[PDB]
């Protein structure tokens, strides 16, 4: 399935029972946190939230859209129930699989023109900006999708905080953003502004794009359409910069710049570590014009302690690359899972080619560009265990880890300092833990025959699968 | 009126509520700190910031 | 919330969407063995599955009854969502009332007794038996409830003993059944019941073992019994779908075996006893309730999972009233997570040699894992999230040579020995130095009557 | 064997050659303190030291009632000569016994209310108060019972808690004490009364002494340790919820000052150091009740071994003994007479292969043992672990470094450790000296030299010739 | 410091006089040539 915006998407997930709509009025704060929150603690199949009517605004709120693997397999155009093993494999087939530039459309095309603000710019009066958490610095926008640069195929889309300072002005952390940490010296050097486009309320495969780790140099319109299978996505000129391009469906459209030599206090505001940032000094972006599509919706992300929306954002978005990595030097890895806070936490699975084969699978993952500097746990499985099954690992490393000689610590390795409990801070003892079976030459104290699945296993998932569909 | 993350008396109101009046949006010159007007922040010992702090960063 | 039976458990499992039925006649193998297999391999929501036709056979097969955590929540007498460690809470509670003895009704007030066989015992006209696992040493009774007699009072039901043994079918009246798993010197009788209500199941996986915990475990309502037709001193659920009466034939040990075990592997063939059928009874349309295991997890993980967590939490709870949570349900607790308080700087390491000083975390548990109080233990992605942040593995992880182990590990050398791993996945408390303190983001104000809210919304949309 | 009071336990000292009296005048700086050391130094039978003129001080002074195994064995009614072993068994037996609940007498038949001081309290005028060690931050009450009511159920006489607590001297009706070590859930919400009871029946103040973590600091509890008879208490003279033995030599009632905090300290601890100098609460004396003729039984505290370790040795090592046999009936003894129970010897039989570091494991589960223990040597069941030569022999038999040390950091630490790093948190080291057992494979198995048949009967043939 | 007091004169005979200090609680009898080694004494900025 294909989206050309968020609305299409809401009415997916509404079809499939993973939308809940909130009717009566609520309360900026603390409601919509709240909610959010509960939502992602429903367990299994967590909704989206959709409040219809927020007190003082005038507009909706989505939030949670990607809380869920229902929700995440929806947004691929799977089945929902599909297994998070399964997705993994999907997002892996479609990752390269096609170079599909996006098309361009006129001006008269784009939803995300509809209507148009050029002077009394107010951003609350267009979007219902609230608190999401309590110790925050301010409103938050949590889930935009920021554009910067003479080519519209070269242009960068990213995630980051923008933290709303007044009705016209908002913050930035520029610093990361490579595209503009280049540009910003000499435009501060030169007070020239340096333009810059927030897009709110994407299509879920444009947040997922703009959310792709930005080692892996992904983040272009270019790669939706890897994601959609080919399907290019449309995008629009933006109406106060030429170079500037943004999705035609976008629910809200920011056009504004980084004003030149200004730093103010941004922050504090939450992490996907699960705890409060610091504040530090950062930059401010003025908005100069405002297109949003009729009745836009402000779709938001909670944060807070995981899991919330933002894992589920980031989960297959770290594994899948990861293991095209190991894969093009080792194929006997068959899957990588590394899902737990942004790869901190890495599970391979794999065959063991011969004796101490999995240390060397560990070996490689904490020698890649991402997980020398971020994982700090790799546990390596072998090939018939799902490494995105919890409790088949948890029956590997109860059944063949032996401590003595499967537990392996390593210190004064590369770190990272998002890791609170790093000492010193920002470096990393590195712990590999080798949960697979003992292949010659090393010795087996004592070998064991598993219990193999019947023939016909398969053939009877998809049946019962079927049956499960009429009731 | 004083800011409750830095105490300082520059505050400055933001917006009124876009529809009816529900509340208003009160913004901090001197730290960037807002607040809505039905909410009661209570700012943690460890968030708070004072000119000490501010220079810091 | 109560069950009389399998069938009023079954029609529950089916009103809340948790049974399939399979109209299409099947073939013994693989099809049944496979259907469970793939059952438990649905990752959640896991439905039982009823096959209505088997070829060659009369009556109808029901299989992974147990194998989720809608299921096991069902059987609990609560909402089919409920929170695994919800289901820990309630189970913890109802596990500590004593006084519920039994209530013994007269035979024909038994559904058990509606049919009897006392002529030419033919156990293939009543079960239609299948093999569970290709290697398997023959066709399996996996789930029973075998009840026998407590030698040192035999002629007293409030002293019964109900287990769950493996049982292999030899002959139509014969079956095979694993001696060592004190009257078995001197001389035997022994009842197999089949189809029972979820509670007394799980009562009889639990190593206690009377219907009086099953009363327990229903909140003081008491179940049924009755009499054995041939051994008074044996008595068996009234509502049990197939009940054997037999014996242990004296001087007798057969090949028994293989057959697949809890840690994902074949056992190997022993010499084992065997058990002759004199009578079997059983109710009209009997449903043949049997077990799929393999690499876990499968149904019998559920069936040992959270009785082996209350117990364990119990005793830890007796001398640290800070431990919050006990999360035993990996491989009969080789694997446990600890969810507590720290009251002092390094008492999670002192939890985890409390838990590994009791009488089963001594020489099972391998893996401790010790998380804060707001984590939950059961939940393996907070667990994860713990670990990432918390565990410093330069000074958080110990690793203990020349401790108590089991054999059953295969991993473990020397064999029957253990290198224990204690992983503090806690936050530093004073007088720990903290590297860098971070505030964590607390939940909003008002989340839970939240949860409830969109609880009752998505019920009404 | 039962005491009223101190005075029938300086009695039996006495005729035991266990006690010394100095009758020339000494003066209250060096002298008392040295001569507690000297008596500690002594080595073996050291008696009780008794003060009958102090320069400048009308009432006399005694020390080192505890400190020796001999004291002790005569505090439990045993011959003087009873060894460890021996008395750590005869201990074991009466802590089971049934606490029996105090038996109240009235104001009238208290030896601790002969005489009164209401208006000039005065501790000079009574007590000599002198200096312990020389960097001791003032003249201290080293071997106090302090009583106090505890919130959650405080009108019952039979839940009061009794504990020792360092008391320094800042006053004529002043003194410090640490009330974080006591006093705090009560003192958040907060005056709070305390009675301070010095001179008593020595096991009054081996109760008073054994470690919180067991919860054995009640009157009742004495009624275990001298075999089923119940001790004497009488109602505070100001606080009708406060109760103090009756056959105390002297009585200090009042009570913690709200809000102040004055430095106090140094003072030298059990691990011979002195204790840093901290903020501290003070204690307000409103009414004194003696004894005509009292005796400031007063504790001296240096390098191990001193009267406090004689005082602790098997106060700390039968209920951490106890603590462990509820669930290890295996374990045999447990010796934890080293600093307060920091270093450990558990002997105990091993069930199976790894039964040993479970044993550790335990007790560093315990209340006590969890905090302080952090050198655990466990030793096989026929090894005494009070013969510190046959542990050594056990130890270099039995001990494989490569697997039977185990170094577990991140642990509960003991803050007057000195050597914690970080402070007050513990790297435990478990040390396994016992004999494999399977499924442990044995390197190689050796026949023991089993001790000959009548081994027994000739001790005590021996112990009788000996006598001659 | 120099806010030191009288706390106690000898009971039976007159051989020595406590002495105290206000600002620290130290203490020492009349009859002492005390010496409070470098590690132990405190000045102002210790004590708060
Ligand atoms: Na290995
Ligand atoms: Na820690
Ligand atoms: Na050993
Ligand atoms: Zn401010
Ligand atoms: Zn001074």
């Amino acid at each position: 399935k294909v989206y050309k915006d968020l609305r299409e998407f809401l009415e997916v997930l509404e079809q499939e029972g993973q939308l809940i709509r909130v009717k009566e009025e609520v309360n900026p704060e603390p409601d919509i946190a709240a909610a959010g929150r509960a939502a992602a603690n429903l367990g299994k199949n967590q909704p989206a939230v959709f409040f219809e009517k927020i007190k003082g605004y005038k507009y909706s709120v989505v939030t949670n859209v990607h809380g869920s693997w229902q929700n995440h397999a929806l947004m691929l155009g799977l089945d929902k129930n599909t297994s998070t093993k399964d997705q993994f494999y999907e997002l892996n087939r479609r990752w390269d699989k096609f170079p599909v530039p996006p098309n361009v459309v006129k001006r008269e095309a784009a939803p995300c023109k509809e209507n148009v603000i050029d002077k009394d710019i107010n951003l609350f009066e267009i979007l219902p900006l609230y608190r999401i958490n309590e110790q925050d610095g301010g409103f938050y926008i949590s889930k935009a999708s920021v554009v910067t640069a003479d080519d519209f195929n070269k242009l960068n889309v990213g995630t980051y905080r923008i933290q709303v300072k007044d009705r016209d002005r908002v913050g930035i952390q520029a610093l990361a953003m490579h595209d503009i940490a280049v540009q910003l010296e000499k435009a501060e050097a030169e007070n020239k502004p340096l333009p810059i486009a927030i897009t709110i309320g994407n299509n879920p495969l444009v947040t997922f794009m703009a959310s792709t780790p930005v080692g892996y140099n992904q983040n272009e319109y270019e790669f939706v359409g890897a994601l959609q299978d080919g399907v290019p996505m449309d995008i629009v000129k933006s109406d106060l910069y030429d170079h500037l391009y943004v999705p035609a469906g976008s629910e809200v459209v920011l056009e504004g710049h980084i004003i030149p030599r200004v730093r103010t206090v941004e922050g504090p505001f939450g992490e996907f570590p699960g705890s409060y940032s610091g504040a530090r000094l950062q930059c401010e972006v003025k908005i100069d014009r405002i297109t949003h599509r009729t009745n836009p919706i402000f779709e938001n992300l909670y944060l807070g302690i995981p899991w919330t929306e933002i894992d589920y954002l980031m989960a297959l978005n770290t594994s899948v690359p990861l293991y095209k990595q190991l894969k093009e030097t080792m194929p006997e890895v068959v899957a990588v899972n590394a899902m737990y806070t942004h790869g901190i936490g890495v599970i391979i699975s794999t065959k063991v080619r011969y004796g101490g084969y999995a240390k060397g699978v560990a070996f490689r993952l904490l020698s890649t560009p991402h997980g020398m500097p971020y994982s700090k746990i790799v546990i390596v499985v072998d090939e018939f265990v799902d490494p995105f099954n919890l409790e088949q690992v948890m029956w590997a490393l109860t059944t063949r880890v032996h401590p003595g000689k499967d537990v392996s610590i390593i210190e004064n390795c590369p770190g990272m300092p998002l890791d609170p409990s790093t000492n010193p801070p920002g470096m990393h003892t590195k712990m590999i833990i080798d949960a697979t079976t003992p292949v010659p030459p090393e010795p087996n104290p004592r070998e064991t025959q598993l219990l193999d699945p019947p023939d016909g296993t398969e053939e009877w998932e998809e049946k019962l699968k079927e049956l499960l569909k009429n009731q | 009126m004083k800011c409750h993350r830095c105490g300082s008396d520059n505050v400055r109101k933001m917006v009124d509520s876009p529809v009816g009046d529900a509340w208003e949006v009160y913004v901090c010159e001197k730290c960037c700190y807002s607040w809505r007007s039905t909410e009661n922040p209570v700012v943690m010992e460890k968030f708070k910031l004072d000119d000490n702090k501010i220079a810091n960063m």
